[PDB]
C-alpha cells in the first residue's frame, strides 16, 4: 500500500526530473511539487513510508496511478515526437487538456498516441521494402505534424496520414502495386509542393524518387522514352510535376 | 439529443468532484482524530516506558503481573520469559510470586517456576514478561505494549466519545 | 432451466390432460369422418 | 464543460479550507487532557485484569 | 526428512512432518514426484500427488518445498510448450523422447540453456524502483516487445547496477536492488507462487472492445477486454475455431491456451497450426508461435497441472497483463478441473456436495473467475492491462441444471450458448437471445459505432427477428402454416437466412474464418435491408413466394459472399456488399411493380 | 498448543477451553506474520477454528497459538458511512480506526431488533410492479429471486441504482420524511459488477449517504459470511441510534450459502440434502434476525436481499430455504428480459401477505388491492391462454382469451418497462394499471368490491 504509493511518488518526481531538465514545466510541475519536494531532497524509502501513513504525504492509490498514467501518458507523448521537439505552453496545454479528462486509458490521445507508437515502433524493425520508407516518410511528416498541431486537436492530415500508415502497417510484401499506389495517391493528394522536403534527407527522398523510377522503369523499351524517364531519377526531391511527368510518360 | 448526454457527463464529473472533495474532507479529518488518538495512545506507552524503567516500584507490578499471567494457565510448572534485568526481579520473588500465587489459587498451589535463559525483545517491548507452558506452544501477551495496546481497543470509543462528542 | 427436485407432478397432469384431449380430438374427428362420408354419399348421388 | 477544467485542482483548495480550523481544536484537544487519560490508563495497565 | 507411512491410490502418508501445510507443494518419493500436502492428521500429513503411483516403494523420503506450487516468470515462456505443474515438455523430447513425461521426470521449470536478449528499460542507475516497474525488455514479438523484464512484487529499492544491451544466460545474474542494505541478486528467472493472485496497484472497468473472430459471437453480443464468458453445450461447440479465432484474429498482443483436460491432440493441431498462420499485423517468421503460450494436457495426466493449469495459465497472464499488454485466455475445459476435483474430494474422503461435485467449486470457480479482469498494471509506470478469461463447460450430469454448468455460468458476466437444433443442423455456436447475453454490448456498442457501426439497431432487431423465429417456428411446428400470416413468413424466411450465414461459423477455408465487424454489419444490414423490403413490398402489393423466389441470387449472393478474404474495396468492405445494396433497392422497386 | 490437523478449508487445533465461544484467536506463525481466526466451534481440549486471511501458512509441530481475550465485534458509530471500507479488513481508504464510538455484537444477542406492528410508512424503490404489486414498507423483508443464464447483476445494478433516488419521489407520497441511509454489503462479488454497483451509486448522488463492504471472492467464508453480520449491525446501529431509515442490500446470498457448505466439513456436524447443512434456516436467520422496524416508534430497518436461482426454480435450498423465511418474493423472468425489457420482474409467481397492512391512508389508495388481484388474475389468465394458444391454435379460444392475451401484451410492454434513474410513483403506478385494466367491460371485473370499483371506474 505504502511501497506503491512511494514508489508512484519517486517514479512521478523521476519522471518529472526526466522529461525536462531545464525547469519549465511549472503549470504541470506546480501540481506535483509535494512529490518532487520529497524527491529532491535526501529522503529515505521508510521516511516516505512513514510520512506517507502518518498523514503528511498522498496516500491514494487510485490517484497516483491515475496522475501517474496521465504523466506517463504525457512523458509517452513527447518521447514519442521524436527527433522533433514541440512547444513549451502545448505540453502544458496538453497536459491540462489531459488532465481535465476523466477518462485517460481510451481515449483519442492514448488511441493516436499508440499508433504512432505502432508505426515508430514498427519502424525500427521493417524489411527492405518500399513501404518502409514510404511510412518511415509519411511518420516523419506526421511526426512533424503531431509536433507542430498536437495531440488534442484535430487534423485531416494526421488522420489521413496515420489511416494511411495504419492501411500500410497491415500489408504484406505481396502488395507492393496497392502501396505504390496508396503513395502516389498520398502523394498527389498532398496541396503543398514537398512533402518530404525540411524533414527527411535528401537521400530518402532520392531513393523516394528512385523507387517511382525504379517501379515506372521497367515498363518502357523506347529510347526516347527511357531517355525522358532517366532524367527524373537525378532530382534529390519529390514533387507532384515529376509523378505526373512519369505517369504521362507510361 | 447530440448535447444531452454531453451535459449528463458535465453534470457526473462535477458531482464526481464534489464527492472526491466531500470524501477528502472526512479522510482528513478521521486521519486528523486517528492522529490525535494515537498521539495520546503514543504518549501512554511512553510514560508506560518511561516509569518501567525502575526496578524498585517495577517489582510489585511485575509480581502482579506474574502472578496474573499464571492465574490464566493452571500449568504445575511455569516457564517466565523476561528481559535480562527483569530475571533478577523475579528470581528474588519467586518464593513470594509462588506463596502469594498459591494464596490465591483456584486450581492447586505452582510447584516451581523455571527462569528461560532466553530474553524477550528490546526494541518495542520495554519491560514485562511472556507466560508460556511447559511445552512451549501456548503464549499469552502480559507485557505494558501489548497490554495497553489490548485495553485501547476497549478505552478508545470512551475517550473518542468523550474527546469528540 | 428446468427444476431438479418435484417436477414429476406438472409432467404427470401434462400427460393426463394431452392424453384426454387426444382423446377427445380423436372422437371429433372420428365423428367428421363419418359425417364427411356420410354426407359425401348423398352429395355424389 | 468549463467546470471540469478547474474544478480538479479546486478539490485541495475546498478540502483544505473546508476542514483548516477543526485541526487545531482537535490536536490542542487532545494534548490538553493527555495527562488525565494517560494516568488512568497508566493506572489501569498497572492492574490485573 | 519425513517417512513413508502409507501409499494407498493417487494419496500418500507421510509421518514426522513439521513443514507441512495445506497448500504448499512438496517432491515425496527419490524419484521426485509432483506432490502437495492437501490435508494432515496428527503428527503425519496426508500428500495428494497427482503422478503416478506405480514404481514407488514405501518408507522413501519426502522432504517439504517450503511453499506453494508456482511457475517461473521471465524470458522464455512464448514459443515453448509446457504443462500446468510448471514443468518443461520441450525437454521430454530430447531427453525421454517423448511428449509427456510419464514418471521420472525432474526437469527444470523455467529454461537455463538458452540465451536471451536484455536490453534496458526506462530505468538507470541511481533511480527509484518498485515491483511491477519495467526493468528491461526482450524481443520476443512480432514487432514490440512479447517477455518485459519486471520486478518482483513486494520489492523495492534502488538499482544499483544496470547491465547493458546484449545475450545473456538465465542463470547469470544481471540487476542488483540495494535497499536497506544487500537485499539480494537479481536474475532473469522469477519465482511466483501459484496459490495467490498477482499484486496490482488498482483494479478498473473493462472498456476496451476485443475482437473473438465470430460473426455471430461478435454480431449477437461480444465481449469486451476484461470480462468472463462462459460457453455451454455438449461434445463441444467448436472451441478449434474459435481458439484459433481469439489467438489469429485477436487484437491482443499475448495469447494464452491453456488445456486441462484436452486429449492431446486437438492441443497439437492447434500447435502447429499456429506456425503455418501468418500474422496480419506485419509479423515475423512464427508470428503466432512467438506471441502464443501453450499449456497441453492429457486425458490421464496428473491432476496438478490439470488443476494447477488455470492457476499458472492466470498467474501468466497477469503477470503477461501486468507489464502493459492485453492477454487472451482460452481454457477448455472447467468440467475437467470440477470432475478433477470431484475425484481428489472422493480419493481424499471428504464430505461430497449436491449432485457428486465438492463444495469447493464454487470458491474455486469464483477465484479463477475473478482472478482474471481488466485494471491498472503494478508499479511505477501505471500501464494499463487485460486479462480475458474465455472458459467452456460441458455437461457433467447430462443436463443444464447441474452446478458446474450453474456455478460457472452464475459468476460469469457474459453467456454464449449452444442450441441442439441448431448445433444438428451443422451450424456452431447457435444462439441469438436464448443462451446468449451481456451486459458490456452497450459500451462496446458506443466504439464500433463510433467508427462506422449500424450494428446498434441490426443487433436489437436481428436478436429480436431471431427470437420470435423460434416462437414463429413452435406454433408453425404445431398447428402448421395456416395460423400464421405473411409477417411471421417473411420474418421466419428472414431468420431461417440470418441463422443459417449467421450461425454457421466453421469456415471451410481461411477466408472463412476471420469476421470483421464491416462484414457482420453490412451482411446484417443487408438481410434488415431484404427483410424491411420483402415487409414493404408486401404492404405494397406482392407475395412472399414471389419476394423469396424473386430475390433469389440477390440473397444468395450476400449468403454466399463469406468464402473469400477481405482485400477488396476500402480496407475490408468488398464491392460485392456495397452492391447488394443497390442490387436489393433496384429489386425491391421491380418487385412492388 | 499447536495445530493439530487440517480438514479443507478449516483446521483443527489442540488447545485449552479457556477461550469462550466466538472468541477471536491469534495463530502465531513462524513465517513472520500473525493471522486472526474465529472459533467456529469448542470441544473437549479442541477446537475447530477457520483463518481470516489465507489457508496455507501454517506449521505443524512448530506453531504457537494464542488467545485474544475479546469476542468478535465491530465499532459501529455515526462515521461510517461515505467511506469505503472492506469486510476482512483491508484498507484502501480506512485509516487505523473505524471510528467506532460503542461496541456491538454481530449477532443481535441482546438487542433483539425486531417489529412490533405491522408497517405504516409505504417504500417505493421505483418499480410499478414491485410498488404496486406487492406493497412493500419499512420492516419488511422481501428477498429478490434470480435465475442462472439472465442477467441478474444487471437486476442487481438496477435495483442498487434505484436506491437514493426513492426519497424525492417517497417524499412527494408523504410516506418518508426523515434521513435515509444504505448499507452495502458485497461478498463473492466480482470487482467489475462491484465497481459497476459503485458507479451507479456515485452517479446517483447517494456515495456520500452510502457504506460500501467489499469481500472477494478469494477469500474465506467466514469472513463473506461474517461481513453481512457485520454490515447489518452498522445499520441497526446508525437506524436505532438516530431513528433514520437504513436500506440493507445483501448481494448475494449464493455465495453466503455456497460459503457455508464448505464450513463444518471438519466439526462434529455435517452437511444434510443437496450439499448443504440442515443448520443453515438458523444462520439465515441470523442474519434475517436483524430486520425489521427499531424499538422506540421512529425509523426502521429495511432488508432487500439479492438471491439467485442456480437450477431456476424454487425448489432449490437456498432459494427454498430462504423464502421460508421470508413471507413471500419477486420472480424474475428471463423471458421478458430476452425480448426486451427492465425490469423483467414477472406477476404470476409473486406474492405478499402484508399489502394490506402496508398501504394506509395518506400515502396509499385502497383499489391497489383490488387492482393488484385484477391485473394478477388477467396476467395468469393471459399467461394461462398463451400457452394453450399454440397447442390448438386460434380457432377454439375465444374472446376471453383474446381480452387477456391482449391484456398480457399491453401490461408486458408498458408496466415492465421503465428507467434505471426515474421512480415511478404509486399513484401513477395504479392509474397505469387502471388503464391497461380498463380494456374489459365493467360486468367482466369482479377481483374488486362494486363501490370502490364504480367510483374508480
Amino acid at each position: 500500500y505504502h511501497s506503491q504509493v512511494v514508489g508512484k511518488i519517486g517514479y512521478i518526481a523521476r519522471c518529472m526530473q526526466t522529461i525536462d531538465p531545464e525547469n519549465n514545466l511549472k503549470k504541470i510541475r506546480e501540481d506535483y511539487q509535494d512529490v518532487l519536494i520529497w524527491a529532491e531532497k535526501n529522503y529515505r524509502f521508510e521516511e516516505i513510508l512513514e510520512a506517507s501513513k502518518s498523514g503528511k504525504c498522498p496516500n491514494d492509490l487510485d490517484a497516483l496511478s491515475r496522475r501517474s498514467l496521465i504523466l506517463l501518458e504525457l512523458l509517452r507523448l513527447v518521447s514519442s515526437i521524436s527527433p522533433f521537439k514541440m512547444k513549451l505552453d502545448l505540453i502544458e496545454s496538453q497536459y491540462e487538456k489531459m488532465k481535465q479528462h476523466v477518462n485517460l486509458w481510451k481515449s483519442d490521445y492514448h488511441v493516436k498516441l499508440n499508433q504512432l507508437n505502432q508505426l515508430t515502433d514498427y519502424l525500427k524493425n521493417a524489411a527492405p521494402t518500399p513501404k518502409n520508407n514510404f511510412l518511415r516518410a509519411m511518420t516523419s511528416v506526421l511526426q512533424m505534424q503531431i509536433a507542430q498541431y498536437g495531440i488534442t486537436e484535430d487534423n485531416e492530415g494526421i488522420n489521413q496520414l496515420f489511416k494511411l500508415g495504419l492501411h500500410l502497417l497491415a500489408m504484406a510484401n505481396e502488395k507492393i502495386d496497392e502501396q505504390y499506389h496508396l503513395f502516389k495517391g498520398y502523394v498527389k493528394d498532398q496541396p503543398e509542393e514537398s512533402p518530404f522536403e525540411g524533414i527527411l534527407p535528401a537521400e530518402d527522398q532520392k531513393i523516394l524518387v528512385k523507387t517511382m523510377i525504379d517501379y515506372a522503369m521497367p515498363k518502357l523499351s523506347s529510347k526516347v522514352l527511357q531517355d525522358k524517364l532517366s532524367a527524373l531519377s537525378s532530382s534529390d526531391v519529390l514533387t507532384k510535376t515529376l509523378l505526373d511527368s512519369i505517369d504521362r510518360i507510361v | 439529443g447530440n448535447f444531452k448526454s454531453k451535459l449528463k457527463k458535465a453534470m457526473l464529473s462535477q458531482q464526481i468532484t464534489k464527492s472526491t472533495i466531500a470524501n477528502k474532507m472526512r479522510l482528513k479529518v478521521l486521519s486528523a482524530r486517528e492522529q490525535s488518538l494515537d498521539g495520546i495512545f503514543e504518549e501512554t506507552k511512553e510514560k508506560l516506558s518511561g516509569i518501567a524503567n525502575n526496578r524498585d516500584e517495577y517489582k510489585p507490578i511485575l509480581q502482579s503481573l506474574i502472578v496474573e499471567a499464571l492465574l490464566k494457565l493452571l500449568e504445575p510448572k511455569a516457564i517466565v520469559k523476561a528481559l535480562e534485568r527483569d530475571v533478577d526481579l523475579i528470581e528474588s520473588m519467586k518464593d513470594d510470586i509462588m506463596r502469594e500465587y498459591g494464596e490465591k489459587a483456584q486450581r492447586a498451589p505452582l510447584e516451581e517456576i523455571v527462569i528461560s535463559n532466553d530474553y524477550l525483545n528490546k526494541d518495542l517491548v520495554s519491560g514485562g514478561v511472556v507466560v508460556s507452558n511447559a511445552s512451549d506452544k501456548i503464549e499469552i501477551n502480559n507485557t505494558l505494549e501489548e497490554r495497553l495496546k489490548l485495553l485501547s481497543e476497549e478505552a478508545l470509543p470512551a475517550i473518542r466519545l468523550e474527546l469528540y462528542g | 432451466v428446468f427444476p431438479t427436485r418435484m417436477t414429476l407432478g406438472l409432467m404427470k397432469t401434462k400427460l393426463k390432460g394431452a392424453n384426454q384431449g387426444y382423446s377427445l380430438l380423436k372422437r371429433k374427428s372420428e365423428a367428421l369422418t363419418k359425417r364427411f362420408r356420410d354426407i359425401t354419399k348423398r352429395i355424389d348421388d | 464543460e468549463q467546470k471540469n477544467a478547474g474544478g480538479v485542482g479546486e478539490l485541495e483548495k475546498k478540502a483544505e479550507a473546508g476542514v483548516q480550523g477543526e485541526l487545531a481544536e482537535i490536536k490542542k484537544i487532545a494534548e490538553k487532557k493527555k495527562d488525565d487519560v494517560v494516568k488512568i490508563l497508566i493506572e489501569t495497565v498497572i492492574k490485573p485484569s | 526428512y519425513g517417512a513413508i507411512y502409507s501409499v494407498s491410490g493417487p494419496v500418500v502418508i507421510a509421518e514426522n512432518m513439521i513443514g507441512c501445510a495445506m497448500y504448499e507443494l512438496v517432491k515425496v518419493g527419490h524419484d521426485n514426484l509432483v506432490g502437495e500436502v492437501i490435508r494432515i492428521d496428527g503428527d503425519k500429513a496426508t500428500i495428494q500427488v497427482y503422478e503416478e503411483t506405480a514404481g514407488l516403494t514405501v518408507g522413501d523420503p519426502v522432504l517439504r518445498t517450503g511453499k506453494p506450487l508456482s511457475v517461473e516468470l521471465g524470458p522464455g515462456l512464448m514459443e515453448t510448450i509446457y504443462d500446468g505443474i510448471q514443468r518443461p515438455l520441450k525437454a521430454i523430447k530430447e531427453e525421454s523422447q517423448s511428449i509427456y513425461i510419464p514418471r521420472g521426470i525432474d526437469t527444470p521449470a523455467l529454461d537455463r540453456t538458452i540465451k536471451w536478449q536484455f536490453t534496458p528499460g526506462k530505468f538507470q542507475v541511481g533511480d527509484h524502483i518498485s515491483g511491477g516497474d519495467i526493468y528491461g525488455s526482450v524481443f520476443e514479438n512480432s514487432l514490440i516487445s512479447s517477455h518485459k523484464i519486471l520486478l518482483p512484487p513486494r520489492s523495492r529499492g534502488t538499482i544499483t547496477w544496470i547491465a547493458p544491451a546484449g545475450e545473456y544466460t538465465l542463470d547469470e545474474k544481471i540487476l542488483e536492488v540495494e535497499f536497506d542494505g544487500k537485499k539480494s541478486d537479481f536474475t532473469l528467472y522469477h519465482t511466483w507462487p501459484v496459490r495467490v493472485p498477482r499484486p496490482v496497484t488498482e483494479k478498473l472497468s473493462a472498456d476496451y472492445p476485443l475482437l473473438t473472430g465470430q460473426r455471430v459471437l461478435d454480431a449477437l453480443f461480444p465481449c469486451v477486454q476484461g470480462g468472463t464468458t462462459c460457453i455451454p453445450g455438449a461434445f463441444g461447440c467448436g472451441k478449434t475455431v474459435i481458439s484459433q479465432s481469439l489467438s489469429k484474429y485477436s487484437n491482443s498482443d499475448a495469447i494464452i491456451y491453456v488445456g486441462c483436460g484436452e486429449r492431446g491432440n486437438e492441443m497439437a493441431e492447434v500447435l502447429m497450426e499456429f506456425p503455418e498462420l501468418y500474422t496480419e499485423m506485419s509479423g515475423t517468421k512464427e508470428p503466432i508461435m512467438k506471441r502464443t503460450t501453450l499449456v497441453a494436457n492429457t486425458s490421464n495426466m496428473p491432476v496438478a497441472a490439470r488443476e494447477a493449469s488455470i492457476y499458472t495459465g492466470i498467474t501468466l497472464a497477469e503477470y503477461f497483463r501486468d507489464q502493459g499488454k492485453n492477454v487472451s485466455m482460452i481454457a477448455d475445459s472447467s468440467s475437467r478441473w470440477a470432475e478433477a476435483l470431484r475425484e481428489i474430494s472422493g480419493r481424499l474422503g471428504e464430505m461430497p456436495a449436491d449432485q457428486g461435485f465438492p463444495a469447493y467449486l464454487g470458491a474455486k470457480l469464483a477465484s479463477f473467475y475473478e482472478r482474471a479482469g481488466k485494471a491498472v498494471a503494478l508499479g511505477s509506470p501505471d500501464r494499463t492491462g487485460s486479462v480475458s478469461i474465455v472458459a467452456a463447460v460441458s455437461p457433467a450430469g447430462g443436463d443444464f441444471s447441474d452446478p458446474v454448468t450453474t456455478a460457472t455460468l452464475g459468476i460469469t458476466q457474459v453467456f454464449w450458448g449452444l442450441d441442439k437444433k441448431l448445433a444438428q443442423r451443422k451450424h456452431f455456436p447457435s444462439i441469438n437471445t436464448s443462451v446468449s447475453y451481456s451486459k458490456y454490448t452497450n459500451v462496446l456498442n458506443k466504439f464500433y459505432d463510433s467508427n462506422y457501426p449500424e450494428f446498434p439497431v441490426l443487433r436489437d432487431r436481428m436478436k429480436e427477428i431471431l427470437s420470435n423465429a423460434e416462437e414463429l417456428e413452435q406454433v408453425v411446428q404445431l398447428v402448421g402454416k395456416s395460423a400464421l400470416s405473411d409477417s411471421d413468413k417473411i420474418t421466419l424466411d428472414v431468420a431461417t437466412l440470418i441463422k443459417e450465414d449467421f450461425l454457421q461459423q466453421n469456415g471451410y477455408s481461411t477466408y472463412d474464418a476471420f469476421c470483421p465487424i464491416w462484414k457482420t454489419f453490412d451482411m446484417m444490414r443487408a438481410f434488415i435491408s431484404y427483410h424491411d423490403e420483402a415487409q414493404k413490398a408486401v404492404a405494397n402489393g406482392a407475395n412472399w413466394s414471389k419476394l423469396a423466389d424473386s430475390t433469389g441470387d440477390v440473397k444468395h449472393a450476400v449468403s454466399s459472399s463469406k468464402f473469400f478474404e477481405p482485400s477488396r474495396g476500402e480496407k475490408e468492405v468488398h464491392g460485392e456488399f456495397e452492391k447488394l445494396l443497390s442490387t436489393m433497392q433496384e429489386r425491391f422497386a421491380e418487385s412492388t411493380d | 498448543n499447536t495445530v493439530s490437523g487440517v480438514n479443507g478449508p478449516l483446521v483443527i487445533l489442540e488447545k485449552v477451553k479457556f477461550p469462550r465461544y466466538n472468541e477471536i484467536v491469534n495463530l502465531t506463525l513462524p513465517d513472520g506474520t500473525v493471522r486472526q481466526g474465529q472459533v467456529l466451534e469448542i470441544r473437549g481440549d479442541r477446537a475447530i477454528v477457520q483463518v481470516f486471511e489465507g489457508t496455507s501458512g501454517i506449521d505443524v509441530k512448530k506453531t504457537t497459538v494464542e488467545f485474544t481475550g475479546e469476542s468478535l465485534r465491530i465499532p459501529v458509530s455515526e462515521d461510517m458511512l461515505g467511506r469505503i471500507f472492506d469486510g476482512s479488513g483491508r484498507p484502501i481508504d480506512n485509516g487505523p480506526k473505524v471510528f467506532a464510538e460503542d461496541y456491538l455484537d454481530i449477532n443481535g444477542s441482546p438487542i433483539n431488533p425486531y417489529a412490533r406492528i405491522y408497517p405504516e410508512e409505504m417504500i417505493s424503490t421505483g418499480v410499478s410492479a414491485i410498488d404496486t404489486m406487492n406493497s412493500i414498507a419499512r420492516g419488511q423483508k422481501i428477498p429478490i429471486f434470480s435465475a442462472s443464464g439472465l442477467p441478474h447483476n444487471e437486476i442487481a445494478a438496477q435495483i442498487c441504482r434505484q436506491a437514493g433516488l426513492v426519497r424525492p419521489t417517497k417524499d412527494v407520497h408523504d410516506g418518508h420524511e426523515e434521513n435515509f441511509s444504505i448499507v452495502f454489503a458485497a461478498m463473492g462479488v466480482n470487482l467489475e459488477t462491484a465497481r459497476f454497483f459503485k458507479q451507479d451509486f456515485e452517479e446517483n448522488g447517494s456515495l456520500e449517504r452510502t457504506s460500501l463492504f467489499l469481500n472477494l471472492a478469494n477469500d474465506p467464508t467466514i469472513e463473506r459470511i461474517i461481513t453481512p453480520r457485520l454490515a447489518l449491525t452498522t445499520a441497526e446501529y446508525l437506524a436505532y441510534q438516530t431513528e433514520r431509515h437504513v436500506l440493507t442490500i445483501l448481494t448475494d446470498m449464493s455465495s453466503y450459502a455456497d460459503a457455508l457448505r464448505e464450513v463444518s466439513a471438519a466439526r462434529e456436524e455435517v452437511p444434510g440434502r443437496r450439499g448443504y447443512p440442515g443448520y443453515m434456516y438458523t444462520d439465515l436467520s441470523t442474519i434475517y434476525e436483524r430486520a425489521g422496524r427499531v424499538e422506540g416508534r421512529n425509523g426502521s430497518i429495511t432488508q432487500i436481499p439479492i438471491l439467485t436461482m442456480p437450477n431456476d426454480d424454487i425448489t432449490h435450498p437456498i432459494p427454498d430455504l430462504t423464502g421460508y423465511i421470508t413471507e413471500g418474493q419477486i420472480f424474475v423472468d428471463r423471458q421478458l428480459h430476452n425480448k426486451g425489457i427492465y425490469p423483467p420482474i414477472n406477476v404470476l409467481p409473486s406474492l405478499s401477505r402484508l399489502m394490506k397492512s402496508a398501504i394506509g391512508e395518506g400515502m396509499t389508495r385502497k383499489d391497489h388491492g383490488d387492482v393488484s388481484n385484477q391485473l394478477y388474475a388477467k396476467y395468469a389468465i393471459g399467461k394461462d391462454a398463451a400457452a394453450m394458444k399454440a397447442v390448438v391454435g386460434e380457432e377454439a379460444l375465444s374472446i376471453e382469451d383474446k381480452l387477456s392475451l391482449e391484456f398480457l401484451e399491453k401490461f408486458e410492454k408498458t408496466f415492465i418497462t421503465q428507467g434505471a434513474y426515474e421512480d415511478r410513483t404509486v399513484f401513477e403506478s395504479l392509474d397505469q394499471a387502471w388503464s391497461l385494466l380498463r380494456i374489459y367491460p365493467k360486468e367482466m371485473l369482479n377481483r374488486i368490491s362494486p363501490k370502490i370499483l364504480d367510483e374508480f371506474y
